[PDB]
């Protein structure tokens, strides 16, 4: 494959390490989106060897709500990443424009989120920076896991973003996949609330939220609602509900409006 | 436009990506 396989039609944004075109495989007709890196760049932010850990990850998934990497392919000065194109875009843009999700919009994202990342644990891969910010939406808004930036194949590595933090990453203990249920408590919180749970003027004061689990839910919320990110968001790791749990919990069946995309 | 048309047909009829591109 070179670039002269495929019509540039626009750009779509700045991406991690580079950035995205929205492009057309000539042969095929297919629409998709092309990620441009430049290898001098990589290097020169030493960035290569934490590509590679996420190309590695990435392109070895298969599942109707992880953005889909198809192939890659090089020139003297460019890496180009074959990547499947979510239509509707951002979803922390949808979120920002709507200020909270209503419960069908975060409960169907949550069944296809509890999906997605059971099955990168079937895999032994675990995630660790679930947030909005690194999800996009397909054609009929399907939730597509798009940034493995922090994902590892296995720990210690404090990592993720200071609200979606876990006690014991917080606690410097180590830490397994358990995490990444912790994170889907937080990201159902913000969805249905606008804001992360633990939000706060200082990072202490977060850091002091998170291992108390000071949880303050505000009145609007459902129950069932209360239910699941209650489920999620416990100190313990092995106390939090299981990703089959997530998809198995009474408030997702009552409200998620979750749809298959069409296989081949 | 012919774009927006297009992304729709691309859903409602995949193509087997694992053979073109994999
Ligand atoms: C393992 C390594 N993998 C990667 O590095 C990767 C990636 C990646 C990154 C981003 C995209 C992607 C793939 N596919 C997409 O469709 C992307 C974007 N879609 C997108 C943008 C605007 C609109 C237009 N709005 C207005 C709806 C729609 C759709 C997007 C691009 C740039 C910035 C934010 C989002």
């Amino acid at each position: 494959f070179t670039i002269d396989d495929f019509d540039i039609v626009r750009p779509l944004g700045k991406g991690k390490f580079g950035n995205v075109y929205l492009a057309r495989e000539k042969q095929n007709k297919f629409i998709m989106a092309l990620k441009v890196l430049f290898k001098s760049q990589l290097e020169k932010e030493g960035v290569e060897h934490q590509l590679r850990r996420e190309i590695e990850i990435q392109s070895h998934l298969r599942h109707p709500n992880i953005l889909r990497m198809y192939n890659y392919f090089h020139d003297r000065k460019r890496i180009y990443l074959m990547l499947e194109f979510a239509p509707r875009g951002e979803l922390y843009k949808e979120l920002q424009k709507h200020g909270r999700f209503d419960e069908q919009r975060s409960a169907t994202f949550m069944e296809e989120l509890a999906d997605a990342l059971h099955y990168c644990h079937e895999r032994k891969v675990i995630h660790r920076d679930i947030k909005p910010e690194n999800l996009l939406m397909g054609y009929k808004g399907e939730l597509k896991i798009a940034d493995f930036g922090w994902s590892v194949h296995a720990r210690r590595t404090m990592c993720g973003t200071l609200d979606y933090l876990p006690p014991e990453m917080i606690e410097g203990k180590t830490h397994d996949e358990k995490v990444d249920l912790w994170c889907a408590g937080v990201l159902c919180y913000e969805f249905l609330v606008g804001m992360p749970p633990f939000d706060s003027p200082s990072h202490t004061e977060t850091h002091r939220r998170i291992v108390n689990v000071d949880l303050k839910f505000p009145p609007f919320l459902s129950d069932g609602s209360k239910d699941l990110i209650s489920k999620l968001l416990r100190y313990h790791p092995p106390q939090r509900l299981p990703l089959k749990g997530v998809m198995e919990h009474p408030w997702v069946k009552a409200n998620s409006r979750r749809v298959l995309p069409p296989v081949y | 436009n012919l774009l927006t048309q297009a992304i729709r047909q691309q859903y409602y009829k995949p193509i087997d990506v694992d053979r073109m591109y994999g």
